[PDB]
């Protein structure tokens, strides 16, 4: 439903969800956070049934830290992505399935940055730029004409601006405020909250 | 059915109606909805009587066990997490429960909102029930953080009066609870007709 | 029913443990193994139990068990007792790979096997696994490695390991002839040839009595070289020329 | 039952397992046998002397096929022997269910030895006093696998198990060699079995099975009396 | 192994229960007195090192808002008993909106005081003093490992309990007051202990019908001690 | 299961296994630990390596969370089981209530596990004794120890392993609240206590600390050499 | 003596000694007496104490509206069989909606105690039951044993030094059938005052009496409704 | 196919007095367009100070009554004392939620005295919630009886009408009036009336007839 | 049973002075085909109580079996205590409720008649567990049809004689033969007294058809 974008760079991953926690008519919470800092270079975003989102984040966020304590080091983004896919694919054929839509943002020392893309039927994907929800019908074509693999981060933030400006022009939902993270050789750095005065 | 809760500088205000119908038929006008969990917690009854009642009583039992094991009062977020985990195990089996978890924390003011759908979220203002949107309207007119005590009382009371005036599924007495830093206190319990005579002019 | 119970796990009348010490002494009367310090590469040595002339030798491995694609292990003790552990061990590594699709980083592998062993040490009251066994392998986080499991479940990362009464003197030779820096596999093979030349009572060291396998890193692969016999033969001739070099001091 | 579930077999101060060594001694006190792997086939031969002249040689059969191409003999006690035979049968047919292909003899010996090893360790049961001699002609090269009560196994060019098995072994080492045919292997097998058996040896005292590349074969007393009527 | 878990005597009762009653004796002593004004309760911590922090050693634990406890001998078995008794009192409140009274508490404990069984594990090694205030006023309860639960007016447990019970029978009567019973109890405490009596040795636990909360005295205990 | 109790009472009221299996902890590696006002200090002795081999895997001091620190004695395998179990437990506490785990909760878990492990049907009790150091509630420095019975027991300093009576008797003179309470002097005087071991090779010392907001830091034997040198300097100054 | 270990082992004289040991352990409880009229079943027990200050360990305990049991031996097994007893009463009370006849309940008790005397890994129950009840054919005084060879009597007496009490029951079992409750109860304590040594007297606080009648619900009494019962006596003939 | 419920109807009244709890109920058991009997009193006298009435599906009423009696005896045989009224109410609430996902189709009213000795009426619902009210009318005749009690018990929507405490006999004639007036228009009501009075001295019962159609 | 295959039909019982008379017919119709026109739909339990049922006949056979087993068991107790009829009523009620709670209903409608200890008894048991006592019971269509005859005479006269009751049952069964499509002119009367239980034979009715000569 709501929105979250997934742009990859050469050496950074620029993810940005929204802050909306509405219930079918009214916007109950307009500063909500959907971000779960797994490791020092691995982020995770979630979209779907809001009873399943918190539960599956509670599973992964409290299992990867267990791996961290046991082995004395940190997962690859690849193995973490596959581990999440494995848990979805095992949880799907049960009496209690999960209906979530993830995308994972990681950073290796060796592979560098990495982006994965989940789905409610547990499919892996190694995408250059992924999205979710209804926004994802527009905001990928708003992007696929101005994407360059060797793009700098200020161009990327500008392209976020250019894309949100076209989001809030022809879209029935409200979506006033977007939070923005970035990953680098250091770790998770939070950029400023991107909101808009419309008119 | 209309409940609301909002926290501010001087703690938390919780008010609710007392009307709990049955279809088109009113059962009672004096159903006490704000379930008093602890001497430091307050829970609500938002959608379904028995589910809210039962699970909040079980949560009270759980929290008393916790305090007796740790010689220490539980946090608010902890109780919200426990309630969400207990409610989540019956997903889809037909539980309606939209209660609110209020109380004072080691961090201070704490306001969480737990659904039978499991939408466990914090926040600053909330309103649950059928006529909840009316409370949202008049409250987010009158809301600030820097409000006074009597100001907050008037805001909540006026809100429940407007909600019971427009929507049909709400009415009866308007209770009024106030969470301080140390303990909660009932402010008053006012009838709709008294408020109508008082506020109509 | 309760006058047929053995000790099975219980502490002594004096403070010590019974089955653990007897498992160690069950280890002691077995074949001899060792591994060497090599920065690139790592090797294993092994002695042939049952070197009688009417066998087949068509298995290409009597002590080695190529357990992952980048790990094998030598072994010492009761044989099928260890074969159970090889089956379970390959199973654990392979279900790790099923869960992650990334190869096993080998220390949590070793702890998994050690926990399997320890679960029969405390409760379960069955005959404990009287088998110590080595580990060679490679990873992304440390490179080439060496490990020593024990029936206690305690595991030691060595750089030059230890098997029992046949190999305590081998470890004495390892300390008295410790090497550092030379990752050269061939100097290590000459060293191991010298070690088993002292420790085994096989006179003049015919190659039928021994078994060597290595593991080198080749360009994305970490191949496991269970090497053939002719290079062992010329290695022995090399070592006895070095014996002639040693008796140049006469 | 109660499920008392403890094993009777624990370590000595010497580190030995005296029940397993006693089971090996009980095997060694059993009936002799000889099994020889030739260049094209494998020959199995046992030595079966009835206690009286009343017994029949048409009911109990020592030499036993597990598949149509895998023979199996023993030297020990038939009541344990039949059990592990039946276990091997069900096991091999599970393999043929999964893979739709005849199970190789190495895979048999892995699985059977694992089961037998499991009986050595599990609760309260005695080990099985049976030494197998498994063989079969899988993929051209034939094989010959001896097992034991300890769960271990081996691979022999030729061996013997039973009474005076060391004496038969020492005759095998001098007489047998690497390369012969199935007939010459049968010849030297009957020689080494008749070295140690009683004097009255007939078409019913012995029981011989061979292993062609065409499959396992269990010979008849007709061709035995064709051959063992003073084979040398 | 010398007639273990499940065997009677040629003359009398079980082996291992008798051994449990023997095993109580090595524990540290404690004295509870029932007064109609309220139940008072005392214990000795037996502290060995200056590193041994006094306020972490628990003897009096708190079952409910109006029910105390005291223990003997072993420790963590008693901790498990305390845990389960707390759970069961909370279940009683959960299905009854009231207080599980002190006798019902002790019955819920002694129902598995002896459920020791290794087949179809060992008996517990702790004697417990229970104090609470029911609707019939105050109560003082004493149980044992063997489940043989009785009501005591003023019970003394554990080490040196012979002379403790004797000299306690010397001074007790029915119409005692609170503070008199408190000082009379700590007299017996410093007569049966071996160290000097000071602020860290003992701890008092007093429950009243009007003072249901806080069944404890903290460092007013120092003032209570210096009045002897 | 095995319907047989290892924990039968004595004729005179003891347990033949619990107080007896404490002797395995008595026959183990020594490890001490104190709590300062801000920095906590602990460490193990008797590395006893072959002087040619590895020791980064034989590490006896580990962590469960970022705020708590471990130690043990006795035999190492039971400690490994308890450590992995407790890691799973504290991370599952994180799955519950979202605080950092208090030290008292995790010690209650460990001691309770060991106790109900002694109570059950035919199971050899864990012959270890852990030291659980952490500062969570507003950074309040604590350390608890265990017992093979499973009785957690809060101290201010501690001595286990071989000859702990001698170590606590060095602590007898080393109980001063002054002790002049720098971090370096607290560490070096704990190092003097561990250098009061029966052999005191000086290089078998393995010590690690925590500054009650940071994580675990392993030291280097050159600052330890400077600490030994200044300890000998103070021993010369007393003369 | 090495066959004298467990419940399962038979003797080479056939007498399984564990049951004999359980009997002797039952003998070292408190004394108790149960006897019935044509219309009233009275059971009378005696309490002891641990010390002077402590209260007395109670023996006569309630079961159901027409059943009360005495007890001798262990109290844990007593409360266990009490739980089972109340359970079996209320189960048929639920299903058939009638009170139980006593004899089938005691058959259930004997079948319950049959198993732990028969397999290996359980012990017999140290237990001292004296059951008084009302079916349609009136009062019944049943007793059990750890061997579950439950008896019906007209007056039993089990516990410490109970044999002289049985001699009293012998010399007044003719008298018992006719009388009403008052002198029946004082016959009962005219057994119990011979269950005691003669240098002391039966006081109030140590004695307890439970009556059930054909119209009377089973009711327990202690010292206050026993002070009427304790008067009406003379001294012993010293 | 098989439907597990059937509507039997019924009418239970309760009035919380100052020191009395009056519970009355008709004794008509019907089904659809038939009459099964004219004697089935919905009330049940548990303790000396507690009377419960149960309407709705009749088999669940019987089963629930028997389970409540069983748990009463369990509490007594464990804790040597009778229950209160509110304890019984809480226990019934636990039961009704303990069969949440296959509910009882039963309305319930527990009257009785508290521990102070005052009237206390605890209403219920099929799912298991409760509250302490002053009067409830349960079963089929709820809407025919609640506004008249709102006028008479609550003194509501009235002007300058002072509050007299409800006496015993005035409440008695109120119950007789409301049952006649409700038996006029309702189909599930008539043929008897079983009036239960809880005092500080025991339980009194009283039977007054009605119209026989 | 979800689908009742072979149904009986209505059963009639009524008390009188010191006895209870129960009478049903002997028909085993399936659908509308009267496939089994000679069956017994009344069990004579041991000495006092007596059972009559409707609905699926197989379930009646099953309950007949289980009750016979239990009654034989208490008779083999040898104590002198039996089942009261109301005890059987209670047990049967709990049985039916336990069946319907597990979504396995036993498709029946049963009538229990017994006389014990001066007092008569006439119990009713539904499929749904609805169970009560009554001076006159009527199952199936009888609760519509023959119930007004019973309630007329019992209101006009509270007690009865055996002869009055037997004749009235005969009249009611005649009427049920007149206007019920699943009826049959063959029935048995079963009567309990203190002198025991007695099942009379397969009686029939006297019909009238003089309305048919009108147009």
């Amino acid at each position: 439903m709501e929105y979250l974008i997934g742009i990859q760079g050469p050496d950074y991953v620029l993810v940005a969800s929204d802050r909306v926690a509405a219930s079918n008519i009214v916007q109950m919470k307009d500063d909500h956070d959907k971000m779960f800092k797994m490791s020092e270079k691995i982020l995770l975003l979630c979209v779907g049934e809001a009873g399943d989102t918190v539960q599956f984040a509670e599973y992964i966020q409290k299992n990867v830290q267990l791996y961290k304590m046991r082995n004395g080091y940190e997962l690859s983004p690849t193995a973490a992505a596959n581990f999440t896919r494995r848990n979805l694919a095992d949880c799907l054929r049960s009496r209690t399935p999960y209906h979530v839509n993830l995308l994972l943002a990681g950073y290796d020392e060796h592979e560098g940055p990495a982006l994965y893309y989940m789905d409610y039927l547990a499919a892996l994907a190694k995408a250059p730029f992924a999205a979710h929800g209804y926004g994802a019908f527009l905001t990928l074509s708003i992007l696929d004409r101005y994407y360059t693999p060797t793009i700098s981060r200020e161009r990327a933030v500008e392209l976020l601006r250019k894309c949100l400006e076209e989001l809030q022009k022809r879209f029935i939902l409200n979506l006033p405020t977007f939070s923005v993270r970035i990953i680098d050789k250091n770790g998770i750095h939070d950029l400023d909250n991107i909101s808009f005065p419309k008119q | 059915t209309t409940t609301l809760a909002f926290k501010f500088r001087h703690g938390v205000i919780v008010a609710a109606d007392s009307r709990a119908t049955a279809g088109a038929y009113i059962a009672s006008q004096t159903v006490k909805k704000v379930i008093e969990i602890n001497p430091y917690l307050l829970g609500t009854m938002a959608g379904g009587a028995a589910d809210c009642s039962f699970w909040e009583r079980l949560l009270a039992r759980q929290c008393r066990i916790y305090e007796l094991r740790n010689k220490e009062r539980i946090s608010v977020a902890a109780a919200s997490k426990l309630l969400a985990n207990m409610v989540y195990q019956y997903k889809g089996m037909g539980l309606s429960m939209g209660t609110m978890i209020c109380g004072w924390d080691k961090r201070g003011p704490g306001l969480y909102y737990v659904d039978s759908e499991g939408n466990r979220i914090s926040g600053a203002t909330f309103s649950v029930g059928s006529g909840s949107v009316y409370a949202y309207g008049v409250m987010d007119r009158g809301y600030s953080y820097d409000l006074e005590v009597e100001q907050a009382y008037d805001l909540a009371r006026r809100a429940i009066y407007q909600a019971t005036y427009r929507d049909a599924y709400s009415g009866g007495a308007v209770n009024l609870y106030h969470v301080r830093e140390d303990g909660w206190i009932r402010v008053s319990s006012d009838n709709v007709a008294d408020l109508h005579e008082k506020y109509s002019g | 029913s309760r006058r047929y119970d053995s000790r099975t796990t219980i502490f002594s009348p004096e403070g010590r443990l019974y089955q653990v010490e007897y498992a160690m002494e069950a280890i002691g009367h077995a074949g001899t193994c060792l591994g060497i310090l090599a920065n690139d590469g790592v090797l294993l040595a092994a002695e042939r139990r049952n070197i009688h002339k009417l066998l087949d030798e068509v298995f290409f491995s009597e002590k080695i068990y190529k357990l992952n694609e980048d790990m094998a292990c030598s072994v010492a003790g009761i044989t099928s007792d260890a074969n159970v552990l090889t089956n379970e061990l390959r199973l654990i590594a392979q279900r790790y790979l099923l869960q992650y699709q990334e190869p096993i980083p080998c220390e949590q592998l070793v702890t998994a096997l050690c926990d399997i062993k320890q679960a029969y040490t405390q409760f379960g009251g069955k005959r404990p696994f009287g088998v110590s066994l080595l580990y060679i392998g490679w990873d992304k986080h440390y490179g080439f490695q060496l490990y020593q499991s024990d029936p206690s479940g305690n595991y030691g990362g060595w750089k030059a390991t230890c098997i029992g009464n046949n190999s305590a003197a081998a470890v004495s030779m390892l300390k008295q002839d410790y090497k550092e820096g030379e990752m050269t596999l061939k100097s290590a093979l000459a060293l191991a040839i010298k070690v088993l030349n002292k420790t085994m009572d096989v006179s003049k060291l015919s190659a039928e009595k021994v078994e060597i396998a290595t593991l080198t890193r080749e360009n994305g692969k970490t191949v496991i070289r269970v090497l053939k016999q002719k290079e062992v033969e010329q290695l022995i001739k090399k070592h006895e020329e070095e014996e002639a070099k040693a008796e140049r001091e006469k | 039952e109660r499920g008392y579930s403890f094993s009777l077999t624990t370590f000595s101060p010497s580190g030995k397992l005296v029940q397993i060594e006693y089971a090996l001694a009980a095997v060694a006190g059993g009936a002799p046998s000889v099994g020889i792997k030739a260049a094209n086939g494998v020959v199995l031969a046992t030595e079966k002397k009835q206690k009286s002249i009343l017994y029949d040689e048409r009911s109990v059969h020592k030499v036993e096929p597990i598949t149509k191409h895998i023979g199996l003999v023993y030297s020990g006690m038939g009541p344990d022997y039949r059990v592990l035979v039946h276990r091997a049968r069900k096991l091999a047919q599970q393999y043929y269910l999964v893979y739709q292909e005849p199970i190789p003899t190495a895979q048999l010996v892995q699985r059977v030895a694992s089961v037998m090893q499991e009986y050595t360790q599990s609760g309260g049961v005695r080990p099985f006093g049976v030494s197998l001699l498994i063989c079969g002609w899988n993929e051209g090269r034939p094989y010959l696998f001896q097992s034991d009560p300890s769960g271990a196994y081996f691979a022999w060019k030729a061996t013997a198990m039973g009474k005076n098995y060391v004496n038969g072994k020492t005759f095998l080492e001098k007489r047998y060699n690497e390369d012969l045919e199935l007939e010459d292997a049968i010849h030297t097998a009957i020689l080494t079995l008749k070295e140690s058996f009683e004097g009255q040896m007939t078409e019913d005292n012995i029981e011989v099975g061979i292993c062609n590349e065409a499959g396992f074969r269990r010979l008849t007393p007709t061709e035995v009396k064709d051959y063992l009527a003073a084979i040398a | 192994y010398d007639r273990g878990v499940n065997t009677f005597s040629p003359e009398g009762r079980l082996f291992q229960v008798e051994y449990a009653i023997e095993a109580i004796k090595l524990g540290s002593t404690a004295i509870g007195i029932q007064t109609s004004e309220g139940v008072c309760l005392a214990v000795e911590k037996r502290i060995t090192s200056p590193l041994m922090e006094p306020s972490s050693i628990e003897k009096i634990v708190e079952i409910d808002a109006h029910i105390g406890c005291a223990m003997s001998g072993l420790i963590a078995d008693a901790k498990t008993l305390i845990d389960k008794a707390r759970v069961e009192t909370q279940n009683h409140w959960f299905t009854y909106n009231e207080t599980m009274t002190v006798e019902s508490v002790t019955q819920a404990v002694s129902n598995l005081a002896l459920q020791f069984g290794e087949e179809d594990s060992r008996p517990f090694g702790v004697a417990l003093l229970f104090g609470g205030v029911d609707e019939k006023g105050p109560q003082l309860f004493h149980m044992d490992p063997s489940g043989t639960f009785v009501q005591c007016d003023a019970r003394a447990i554990g080490s040196a309990s012979e002379g403790a019970q004797s000299s306690l029978q010397e001074v007790y009567h029915k119409s005692m007051t609170l503070k008199e019973a408190i000082k009379s109890s700590l007299i017996i405490l410093k007569q049966v202990m071996e160290e000097k009596l000071n602020a860290t040795n003992i701890e008092l636990a007093t429950v009243q019908p009007g003072q249901n909360f806080h069944m404890f005295t903290k460092e007013e205990l120092e003032e209570v001690i210096k009045d002897i | 299961s095995y319907d047989r109790a290892i924990t039968v009472f004595s004729p005179d009221g003891h347990l033949f296994q619990v107080e007896y299996a404490q002797e395995a902890v008595k026959k183990g590696s020594t490890a001490v630990g104190v709590r300062g006002r801000d920095i906590v200090v602990l460490g193990v002795e008797k590395k006893s390596v072959a002087k040619l081999q590895d020791e980064r895997t034989v590490r006896k001091i580990c962590a469960l969370d970022d705020n708590v620190c471990m130690a043990f004695a006795g035999l190492t395998a039971d400690a490994r089981i308890v450590i992995n179990r407790a890691r799973v437990e504290c991370q599952s506490h994180r799955l519950t209530v979202e605080d950092p785990v208090t030290v008292e909760y995790i010690t209650r878990y460990i001691a309770s596990l060991k106790q109900r492990y002694t109570q059950s049907n035919g199971r050899r009790p864990f012959g270890i004794s852990a030291l659980i150091v952490g500062f969570d509630f507003d950074g309040t420095p604590r350390l608890y120890q265990t017992d093979p019975s499973g009785t957690y027991h809060a101290w201010k300093a501690n001595a286990i392993g071989r000859g702990a009576k001698s170590v606590r008797e060095f602590l007898e003179k080393n109980y001063t609240d002054e002790a002049i309470e720098t971090d370096d002097l607290t560490i070096k005087l704990v190092i003097k206590a561990l250098l009061e071991v029966v052999q005191s090779g000086g290089k078998n010392i393995e010590l690690a600390v925590m500054r009650r907001d940071q994580s675990l830091k392993i030291l280097n034997p050159e600052e330890i050499e400077k600490y030994v040198a200044e300890i000998e300097k103070e021993k010369e100054e007393n003369e | 003596n090495q066959y004298d270990n467990d419940v399962t082992v038979w003797s080479p004289q056939g007498r399984i000694h564990q049951i004999e040991y359980a009997m002797e352990a039952v003998k070292q409880g408190s004394a108790t007496v149960g006897l019935k009229s044509k219309t009233h079943a009275v059971l009378v027990a005696l309490k002891r104490a641990q010390s002077e200050l402590a209260a007395h360990q109670k023996k006569i305990l309630h079961v159901d509206n027409h059943i009360g049991i005495s007890i001798a031996g262990l109290t844990a097994d007593a409360r266990l069989l009490c739980n089972f007893m109340r359970q079996e009463c209320l189960d048929s009370r639920f299903v058939f909606d009638r009170p139980l006849p006593v004899s089938r309940l005691v058959s259930l008790i004997g079948s319950k105690t049959q198993i732990p005397t028969q397999r290996y890994g359980r012990r017999p129950y140290g237990v001292g039951l004296l059951i008084a009840g009302y079916d349609d054919m009136g009062p019944h005084i049943f007793q059990t044993c750890p061997s579950a060879n439950y008896f019906d009597c007209r007056a039993m007496s089990i516990g410490a030094r109970s044999q002289s009490a049985r001699t009293y029951l012998e010399r007044h079992m003719s008298e018992f059938m006719e009388c009403n409750l008052n002198e029946l109860v004082k016959h009962g304590l005219r057994a119990l005052r011979e269950t005691l040594p003669a240098e002391q007297d039966l006081t109030t606080k140590n004695v307890s009496i439970g009556i059930v009648g054909k119209d009377l619900e089973f009711t327990i009494y202690d010292d206050d409704d026993v002070s009427p019962f304790l008067e009406g006596l003379e001294e012993r003939p010293q | 196919r098989f439907s597990p419920y059937v509507f039997n109807g019924g009418t239970i009244l309760a009035i919380a007095g100052e020191d009395f709890a009056i519970v009355a109920s008709d004794t008509r058991l019907s089904e659809g367009f038939s009459i099964h009997t004219r004697d089935s009193p919905k009330c049940y006298k548990l303790t000396d100070k507690t009377v419960i009435g149960c309407s709705g599906f009749h088999g669940d009423c019987l089963t629930l009554t028997k389970i409540i009696e069983a748990r009463l005896k369990m509490y007594k045989h464990s804790n040597n004392k009778a229950m209160t009224t509110g304890a019984i109410a809480a226990m019934l609430s636990t039961i009704l939620y303990s069969r949440r996902f296959f509910p009882y189709y039963v309305y319930n009213i527990i009257g009785g005295l508290d521990e102070e000795g005052k009237g206390a009426v605890y209403s219920f619902d099929p799912v298991g919630s409760y509250q302490r009210d002053s009067f409830k009318a349960g079963g089929s005749a709820s809407a025919m009886l609640q506004p008249l009690l709102d006028n008479q018990v609550g003194f509501k929507n009235m002007q300058n009408v002072e509050h007299v405490p409800l006496s015993l006999d005035r409440a008695m004639r109120l119950v007789k009036d409301v049952f006649i007036s409700a038996a006029e228009r309702d189909v599930y009501t008539g043929d008897a009336l079983r009036i239960c009075i809880v005092t500080k001295e025991g339980i009194r019962e009283e039977t007054v007839s009605l119209r026989k159609d | 049973t979800q689908n009742p295959m072979v149904t009986g039909t209505s059963v009639l019982g009524v008390k009188f002075e010191g006895g209870v008379v129960i009478a049903a017919d002997m028909l085993g119709s399936y659908g509308s085909l009267a496939r089994f026109r000679n069956i017994s739909r009344i069990m004579r339990v041991n000495n006092s109580t007596m059972l009559g049922a409707s609905g699926d006949y197989a379930d009646f056979q099953y309950l007949k079996q289980v009750l016979g087993q239990m009654v034989i068991d208490e008779e083999l107790l040898g104590d002198g205590h039996s089942y009261s009829p109301r005890a059987i009523h209670s047990w049967l009620t709990r049985a039916m409720y336990s069946r319907r709670s597990k979504m396995n209903p036993l498709w029946n409608t049963m009538v229990i008649g017994g006389y014990a200890d001066g007092e008569s008894f006439l119990g009713y048991v539904d499929m749904l567990g609805v169970a009560y006592e009554a001076p006159s019971l009527a199952t199936g269509y009888g609760a519509y049809l023959a119930q007004p005859l019973l309630r007329e005479v019992l209101e006009k006269q509270p007690v009865l004689s055996q002869t009055e009751a037997r004749d009235l049952v005969e009249r009611c069964m005649r009427v049920l033969y007149y206007r019920d499509a699943r009826s049959y002119n063959r029935f048995q009367i079963a009567t309990v007294t203190e002198k025991g239980v007695e099942i009379e034979g397969p009686l029939s009715t006297e019909t009238n058809w003089d309305i048919a000569h009108m147009i």
